[PDB]
């Protein structure tokens, strides 16, 4: 019980600096990409 | 894998403190242990042996 | 790591199985100490024209 | 020994290391959606899932 | 041991990418 | 002539364990009390204590 | 006297191959035969044995 | 009859500290550190505070 | 810090994995100690007739 | 335990393989764009 608590806990926590991060670098990859596509 | 990863230390932390009390339970099972044997002892003799 | 754990669980197998041979070690220890006693009642028959 | 009387229980043992079970485990999906350098849509999804 | 090894595998990892890059840099400059 | 069944089928299922990859399975480990059984540990100390 | 009431043993389950991973929160378990005892629990009963 | 002394224990009340209610506190500061928009850091603070 | 957290899991679950083998091995040979005792009980026949 | 001590044998020598791998499939997906910007 306390394994399958605790794998639910850290698939959920996880899942929230994942995220953040993953928004990140798809923003970092993001600003290149829009800087030369307003002189493209 | 390292937010899962630290999570599980934090896991530790909680399965440290399980098993600390289940070997509680297994040390008050070597008392237990041990008065049942000090029983054993006295039940397989008061019949007086072979005669 | 799997091995580990494998290897592990066939260790527990493997003194299980010398752990159940003691358990029949202590019932062949009993047919043997009830036969020997046994080996003592003939002579306790003998001593008091008695258990044969 | 007459053996017994007994406490074997979880008091605060069980009250395990579970949470809730639930580690509040706040599950912030911001969904940062950028084009062209400049921020296009901000989803801030929040799941409060169970763990 | 495991755990070190694989932290001085990522510092090797990232320390190859920038090394490089700067070559490729100086190629660059060339 | 006491031929009365003491053994009751202490009834087993399992039917098959579908894909159980929803993973709201919390965990729990609430155990044992079972304080009986040290009332038991305890009538066999008095039941002892009664022998003697 | 029959053994296995309703015909029981550990038939063999086996399902679809679910990968789900599992970080594996032991109980440990204190009573993999904490059996010392249930020889303790034959002692606590010999002693009972001794004393009548 | 001096018993008591087994007392089948004992192995115990178990108000044990095995707890993580005692709530496992995810602080998740998910500092999205935007230039213009992109992203170029997050740096996801997972304060993993077991109260 | 994925090799270091799970690697600080996996150092401290080795420790209680070898030590629950270690207890699972200290109690398999409990048995023998235990078939020691019920060796002397084995042996105690031996002794006269009473009275 | 060794559940768990499987998880990391599986987690460790995943971001290991995964490192060395994404490494030239991404760096090969920045040169097209510096291809691109050139």
């Amino acid at each position: 019980l306390r394994r399958q608590v605790d794998q639910l806990t850290n698939d959920k926590a996880r899942v929230e600096v994942e995220r953040d991060n993953l928004a990140e670098d798809i923003m970092r990859l993001r600003e290149k990409l829009q800087e030369e596509m307003l002189q493209r | 894998d390292v937010d899962n990863a630290s999570l599980a230390r934090l896991d530790l932390e909680r399965k440290v403190e399980s098993l600390q009390e289940e070997i509680a339970f297994l040390k008050k099972l070597h008392e237990e242990e041990i008065q049942e044997l000090q029983a054993q002892i006295q039940e397989q003799h008061v019949q007086i042996d072979v005669d | 790591r799997l091995q580990d754990e494998i290897q592990n669980m066939k260790e527990e197998m493997a003194r299980h199985l010398r752990e159940y041979q003691d358990l029949l070690n202590v019932k062949m220890a009993l047919d043997i100490e009830i036969a020997t006693y046994r080996k003592l009642l003939e002579g306790e028959e003998s001593r008091i024209s008695l258990p044969l | 020994p007459n053996f017994s009387s007994l406490n074997l229980r979880e008091t605060n043992l069980d009250s395990l290391p579970l949470v809730d079970t639930h580690s509040k485990r706040t599950l912030l999906i911001k969904t940062v959606e950028t084009r062209d350098g400049q921020v296009i849509n901000e989803t801030s999804q929040h799941h409060d899932d169970l763990e | 041991a495991k755990q070190e090894s694989t932290e001085y595998r990522r510092q090797v990892q990232s320390l190859t990418c920038e090394v490089d890059a700067l070559k490729g840099t100086n190629e660059s400059l060339e | 002539y006491a031929s009365s069944p003491g053994g009751v089928y202490a009834t087993r299922s399992s039917a098959v364990r579908l894909r159980s990859s929803v993973p709201g399975v919390r965990l729990l480990q609430d155990s044992v009390d079972f304080s009986l059984a040290d009332a038991i540990n305890t009538e066999f100390k008095n039941t002892r204590t009664n022998e003697k």
